[PDB]
């Protein structure tokens, strides 16, 4: 997603920043879904589901 | 002035034929493989009396692979364009020497009657023909070109048996293909192409010569 | 080959579906202006510039083989008309084509053969300007040049 | 000679026969050791004034102050300039422009034409 | 001593090298023998060439041309006073000459313009936006193609030339 | 920004801008204003995206990626920017003008097609018409691309249709010839693959050793009882130490082969299963706490991976050739599988238990065995549509060239059509020469090779030519040369009575002559060699202020005594001197000898991924350098020149590659060229499809264009 500070923000200690999406055991833990999560992407939720 | 390049070239083509002799397996000296430009210049003591028949002297024999069945013979004609007359004497020379294969490196081109005559030599001793400019650099070192290894007729028999194919059904390669010419292979022989693969890492193919 | 070589000066003319190309100076001689000083004047009446005049110079040299209007008409006829026998109809046939089919809009009569020659020359001049680069090529789409 | 010279030997591409009014061509006189010009269709002949018979390229006849007529000064579409001084007449106001040719040579440099009837003078800056 | 000779052509080449050394009378103020030196030069050239070939002749003339330069009489004066030995004069390997000055600058300037012919050719775009998630550099290019599109909308494509890496906006 | 453009126009009219490399001064100027206007659009574009509030629905559509994008926000809120057509600013339609509303020659932004307004404020009248011009290029492009791609796709399917994977899993066409021994060289399915990272390409040899090696010396860190449980009891085992030491020995050898396979250093490969996501599925379900101690025996891991390696059948057989086929074909998945499931990796990072690992082995076995492609399938047809589809996507003649040189390496569909036809005469053939190490870090060596490679004809080197009448040089009309004539009295002193009195004099440009580093004796020797001894040449010193060359023509002396009538038909020598002058220019091929000349440019590459080398630390490194890029084809000879790289020198032209490097080298080069054209959009067509395409065209030695 546009969000945060590519290349150096996640290293800025991970103040969860909520941007990045994490799903675990079939439950959405954090983040916001977009075309990169849901779209025709190589690693989208939809691809993994299939 | 251009004469001075020549020495680099004469060094350079001799070295490529050595690798060519070495890949065919004719056992050249490691030192001849290792021979530097400075040594070669030292070997013919450069700088004197130019246009001298160094190449007639450069003519070399090469003996071997695994079974000392005579040898292979390498000839550098002095003439820019070689005609049948030089070939006929050379033929007298190969016959006297009783050699089994002859490689001739012509500086510009061969007369078509000589190529014809080279064709008619096919039953007896084999004659192989390289254009000096294509030989002047080792093409087999180039990055595009995967490792080629020729197989014996027995290995081909086992290959066709184990996959259950016909000779006709394999991928073909030109008899004039620069690489096929490099090994000097004839029809019916198979080359094993070994390639790097993005997805296999290594991939092995075969091509029947056509 | 060893002619002078230089092909990039050899100006020729297609006349309307004449089976063969014709050199432009021959066309001028067919119009009747046999004097080279006059032909040169008709191409460019401002001969203060040696470069363009030198540029046409090998085509004048190429024309030299013939210097009579009748012969030049017979020449265009043979370069136009299928093979035959007499020369004279060929000159007449060549003459009516040269008169009527050559730029009809400037005239369709004998009495305006000279004026037509002037228009051919501005046209060769129009051509030479582009080859020197003195004048930009015409645009293939400029609506100003459409009807 | 000197570096600060020029090469305009006077390329005389025109010297027609005084009689038949056609072009003269070079030809040798070995007897007199002199170049002569003769018409091919007749005997008339005359000696040359130069040893040259042909030249090619100059590559840079930058051709900056020729062909372009002063009267271009009248054209309403050309930019009038408030930039002063006709280097000839003590009057400002000049029309200027550039290249306007296909042998553009890469001459981005501006050409200025004085517009008052006193010069018609054409310089460059 | 000057090495013995008998060939008439060699003798005249020495005479011309001597005659070139006579230019501007500098030889007088220094008082150095131009005939012995020209002979030593010529011998040294001949020791290189070993005959009187066109190439030797060209070398004699270029040696002559170096002596007859109007803008650099100091080269001759350097040879006349022995600041340049004949064996050095005999060879043009050691460059060509640089005391008329401006021409050396110009050749240097030529060496600039062909080096100017190397500079980037024509560097590109240079938008400089997003940081790459591989080689950690912001030097990046973006591609804008297919406007409106059929069903793959004018998405924004960003490529890191720095390591041939490409990703999309969002 | 507008004041800054007026400022650059002011500099340009002063004649002092100083041009950019390889460009005319207008191009330098045009490249510069174009940089300023683009920077102007992007600066305000970045300002508008900042200025948007959280609640902008327009930003909400852009961010989900639903429809539309950043540039649209730029155009509606900010400023629309420079329009262009054919990749350049709006042409001068009328005499030197775009519209009669402007002054002649007005390079300003607005006057030549920059739109200052946003769609929201509305466009001004000229901008609207220059915008309507920008509107056509896209409508027309649409109508053409639809016709061309429809045709390219049909031809492609029509070739490959009969190829298909047979039940012994070799891929063969209609007459039953073999295309591949295994489909896609591994026999996997394209819909079951995934992108994966190769752990063993990890930089630094020391770093690899640290992260992978299972230590036995046990650092005083609760060793043996930290992480692992009962494994503290097998620390005394000699056999277990030697077997793992054997494992690490395979990993150094695999790491060495894998470095040969991927010289560029990319870790992204398509492979089945995605072993890492599975380990995560495995950890998550069994409720594995990574802080709690382990419960897994290392030998169970090593042997289990061996057994799994044997279970992953892709080539059934038993004789030496089948074992080699099995081993080599799934080499890349096998080295990956050992790298992921490594004992030290398993124990430290993934913390899996014994039950979880045994289950994990069972799923990878089931997924890998399921991944193998289904024989019977139509593979040939499948590939043609996956190739056909990107020709559908984008670009017909749009220019996005960022390789700091010529447009060359034509982008998009017309280039695809060339590879598809194997055109004997491409519209824009090319060739990339890389340079030997020393000559690659130095400019001056690079300049000397560059001049040797270039192909320039004497016509380019000549400033001017003249032909003079001068029987007596000793009193030549060119009094300044007079000093040279005395200089050349001994220059064959006798046949001056015999040589023709006709003189050709040539003057050479000083900068251009120097640039080629030529010397006069080279020219004299070249021209002498071309025309012969009959062509008597003399020349002045290369250091005179007016560099000049003088040409005469000598005859055959003895025999020319007017025997019959002179078998030349009495050709005047002047006229003949023009033919000599013509041909001397058009023929003389010094340094470069054929069709390429100095077309050059020279380039510095630091941006790309070139010269990737190994270092003694073990890691990969960048090596910036000079490389020569040419616009012509002569690969056979150009390879043999000195200091030219005989290894990485390449050409985009597949017919020349065929002549020199044979059919296998075609198969690769054509793949790279087809991969490279698809890669411009970077939609990433799966490689297995292009391998199949290349194999069909190169199947039978001779090139089989699909025409
Ligand atoms: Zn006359
Ligand atoms: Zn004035
Ligand atoms: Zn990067």
């Amino acid at each position: 997603t546009h969000p945060d500070d590519e290349d150096s923000g996640p290293y800025k200690h991970i103040s969860p920043g909520d941007t990045k999406v994490v799903v675990e055991n079939g439950e959405l833990i954090m983040g916001i879904l977009c075309k990169k999560s849901l779209g025709t992407s190589a690693g989208s939720l939809v691809h993994i589901s299939y | 002035m251009d004469d001075e390049e020549e020495t680099y070239r004469l060094w350079k083509i001799r070295k490529t034929i050595m690798q060519l002799c070495h890949d065919r397996g004719y056992l050249v000296t490691q030192d001849e493989l290792d021979q530097t430009l400075e040594e070669f210049k030292a070997q013919s003591g450069d700088k004197p009396s130019e246009g001298r028949p160094r190449r007639t002297d450069l003519t070399v024999l090469v003996a071997h692979n695994d079974d000392p069945t005579d040898q292979m013979f390498v000839f550098f004609p002095e003439e820019p364009k070689v005609g049948i007359k030089t070939i006929k004497v050379y033929c007298q020379r190969m016959q006297e020497e009783n050699i089994t294969r002859a490689l001739i490196v012509v500086q510009q081109g061969m007369t078509p009657s000589a190529k014809q005559s080279l064709v008619d030599m096919a039953p007896k001793y084999i004659l192989e023909q390289f254009l000096q400019q294509e030989l002047l650099i080792n093409i087999t070192e180039h990055e595009l070109v995967p490792e080629h290894v020729v197989m014996t007729k027995e290995e081909v028999t086992e290959l066709l048996a184990r996959y259950k194919l016909r000779e006709n059904q394999l991928p073909r390669i030109q008899a004039g293909d620069p690489v096929a010419r490099y090994f000097g292979i004839k029809r019916g022989q198979v080359v094993k192409i070994i390639r790097p693969s993005e997805t296999a890492g290594r991939y092995i193919t075969y091509r029947l010569v056509q | 080959g060893a002619k002078k070589s230089a092909i990039g000066q050899r100006i020729v003319a297609t006349l309307p579906y004449i089976k063969q190309e014709v050199p432009i100076i021959i066309v001028f001689r067919a119009l009747g202006f046999v004097s080279d000083r006059d032909i040169l004047e008709h191409i460019i009446y401002d001969f203060e510039d040696p470069e363009m005049m030198e540029m046409v110079k090998p085509s004048l040299d190429e024309a030299f083989v013939i210097q009579e209007q009748n012969v030049a008409l017979n020449f265009i006829g043979s370069r136009g008309a299928k093979p035959g026998v007499t020369k004279e109809k060929r000159i007449k046939y060549a003459k009516e084509v040269l008169q009527k089919e050559m730029l009809p809009h400037v005239g369709v009569s004998d009495f305006c053969e000279t004026k037509k020659a002037y228009f051919l020359g501005y046209m060769v001049h129009r051509l030479l300007l582009a080859a020197l680069g003195r004048r930009e090529l015409d645009d293939r789409d400029h609506y100003g040049n459409k009807r | 000679m000197e570096p600060d010279g020029t090469y305009e030997p006077g390329f005389v591409g025109i010297r027609f026969c005084q009689e038949c009014n056609n072009m003269l061509y070079p030809k040798e006189d070995k007897e007199n050791r002199i170049l002569l010009y003769a018409c091919r269709n007749c005997d008339y002949q005359q000696e040359a004034d130069n040893s040259c018979i042909y030249v090619n390229k100059i590559t840079h006849e930058v051709d900056e102050l020729t062909q372009i007529i002063a009267d271009v000064s009248q054209d309403p579409t050309l930019p009038r300039t408030e930039d002063h001084p006709c280097q000839k007449c003590g009057h400002k106001e000049a029309v200027f422009f550039q290249s306007h040719s296909a042998r553009a040579e890469d001459a981005m440099r501006l050409y200025y034409v004085c517009t008052a009837p006193h010069c018609g003078h054409r310089w460059t800056e | 001593r000057a090495p013995s000779t008998s060939d008439s052509v060699r003798l005249k080449c020495r005479e011309m090298l001597a005659a070139a050394l006579r230019t501007g009378d500098d030889y007088i103020a220094i008082g150095a023998d131009e005939e012995e030196l020209g002979s030593q030069i010529e011998e040294a050239i001949y020791q290189e060439i070993r005959n009187t070939d066109m190439k030797y002749k060209n070398r004699v003339r270029s040696r002559i041309s170096n002596l007859k330069d109007a803008k650099n009489p100091n080269l001759r004066k350097n040879v006349l006073c022995g600041n340049i030995p004949p064996d050095l004069f005999a060879r043009m390997t050691a460059e060509e000459m640089a005391s008329d000055e401006l021409k050396e600058m110009r050749k240097n300037l030529t060496k600039e313009a062909i080096r100017e012919h190397q500079m980037a050719k024509t560097g590109g775009t240079q938008t400089d936006l997003f940081t790459c998630g591989k080689c950690k550099k912001k030097n990046c290019t973006y591609t804008q193609v297919q406007t409106r599109s059929a069903d793959e909308p004018m998405t924004t494509f960003v490529v890191c030339n720095e390591c041939g890496n490409r990703w999309k906006f969002c | 920004a507008k004041q800054d453009v007026i400022e650059v126009i002011e500099k340009a009219h002063n004649n002092e801008l100083e041009p950019t490399p390889g460009n005319t001064l207008r191009q330098t100027f045009e490249n510069q204003v174009n940089r300023i206007l683009n920077d102007a659009r992007d600066k305000t574009g970045s300002s508008a995206q900042k200025s948007l509030s959280e609640y902008n629905n327009f930003k909400s559509m852009v961010v989900s990626g639903a429809k539309g994008s950043k540039i649209n926000i730029s155009q509606v809120i900010a400023v629309v920017g420079q329009q262009n057509v054919e990749g350049k600013r709006i042409p001068f339609g009328f005499k030197h003008r775009t519209l009669p509303h402007f002054i002649k020659d007005d390079y300003g932004p607005e006057s030549r097609g920059f739109v200052e307004n946003s769609y929201l404020a509305g466009l001004t009248p000229t901008e609207f018409f220059f915008h309507a011009m920008g509107g056509r290029e896209g409508l027309i492009d649409t109508a053409v691309k639809t016709a061309e791609t429809g045709y390219i796709q049909r031809r492609l399917i029509k070739s490959m249709e009969s190829v298909m994977v047979k039940y012994d899993a070799t891929v063969r066409n209609s007459i039953n010839q073999v295309v591949q021994l295994r489909y896609g060289e591994d026999g996997l399915a394209g819909e079951s693959v995934e992108f994966q990272n190769l752990a063993t390409l990890k930089p630094s040899n020391k770093a690899f050793e640290k992260k992978f090696r299972f230590d036995y010396t046990n650092e005083r860190a609760l060793r043996r009882t930290l992480q692992e449980d009962l494994v503290k009891d097998v620390l005394s085992n000699a056999h277990i130490q030697n077997e793992l030491e054997r494992e690490f020995e395979r990993m150094r050898e695999d790491r060495e082969v894998l470095r040969v396979i991927f010289p560029t250093g990319d870790s992204k490969v398509v492979l089945p299963c995605n072993l890492l996501r599975m380990i995560w599925n495995a950890q998550k379900i069994f409720h594995i706490n990574p802080r709690l101690p382990s419960d897994l025996h290392p030998i169970k891991v090593v042997e289990g991976v061996k057994e799994l390696s044997k279970k992953l059948v892709i080539v059934n057989g038993d004789d030496p050739l089948s074992r080699q086929a099995q081993e080599n074909a799934t080499l890349l998945f096998n080295i990956h599988l050992r790298s992921t499931l490594c004992s030290r990796r398993m124990a430290e990072e993934f913390r899996l238990s014994g039950e979880a690992f045994d289950w994990l082995l069972g799923e990878i076995e089931s997924k890998f065995n399921q991944a193998i492609a289904h024989p019977g399938e139509m593979v040939g047809a499948l590939a043609a549509q996956s190739l056909g589809e990107p020709a559908t996507q984008m670009t017909l003649n749009t220019f996005h060239y960022a390789g700091v040189s010529a447009k060359n390496v034509t982008l998009g569909v017309p280039r695809l059509k060339e590879l598809i036809n194997i055109s004997k005469k491409p519209k824009t053939p090319s060739l990339t020469v890389f340079l030997l190490g020393q000559s690659a870090r130095d400019a001056e060596r690079a300049k000397d090779i560059l001049c040797r490679l270039e192909h320039t004809t004497l016509r380019k080197v000549t400033a001017n030519t003249a032909i003079y009448y001068d029987p007596n040089p000793q009193s030549t009309v060119v009094a300044e040369d007079q000093e040279w004539v005395n200089v050349y009295y001994e220059m064959p002193d006798f046949d001056v009575a015999r040589i023709s009195p006709w003189l050709l004099r040539v003057e050479l440009d000083r900068k251009h002559m120097t640039d080629r580093k030529l010397t006069m004796e080279q020219i004299a020797e070249k021209i002498n060699a071309g025309f012969g001894d009959d062509l008597n040449c003399i020349f002045n010193d290369d250091n005179a202020e007016k560099l000049v060359l003088r040409i005469r023509i000598m005859n055959s002396d003895e025999n020319k005594m007017q025997e019959e009538e002179e078998v030349v038909d009495k050709m005047d020598d002047d006229v003949f001197l023009r033919c000599i002058e013509s041909n001397m220019l058009t023929d003389m091929t010094l340094q470069g000898i054929e069709q390429i000349s100095k077309v050059y440019m020279h380039l510095p590459q630091t941006d790309n991924k070139k010269k990737i080398i190994i270092t003694e630390d073990g890691e990969f490194k960048a090596l910036q350098e000079w490389i020569l890029e040419t616009d012509g084809v002569s690969l056979m000879r150009v390879l043999s020149e000195k200091d030219v790289d005989p290894v990485r020198t390449t050409s985009n032209d597949i017919v020349e590659i065929f002549t020199v490097l044979g059919i296998e080298a075609v198969r690769k080069a054509l793949e790279r060229e087809l991969y490279h054209v698809i890669s411009f959009d970077g939609s990433y067509v799966n490689y297995r499809h292009l391998a199949l395409l290349c194999d069909t065209m190169t199947c039978r030695g001779h090139l089989m264009a699909i025409t």
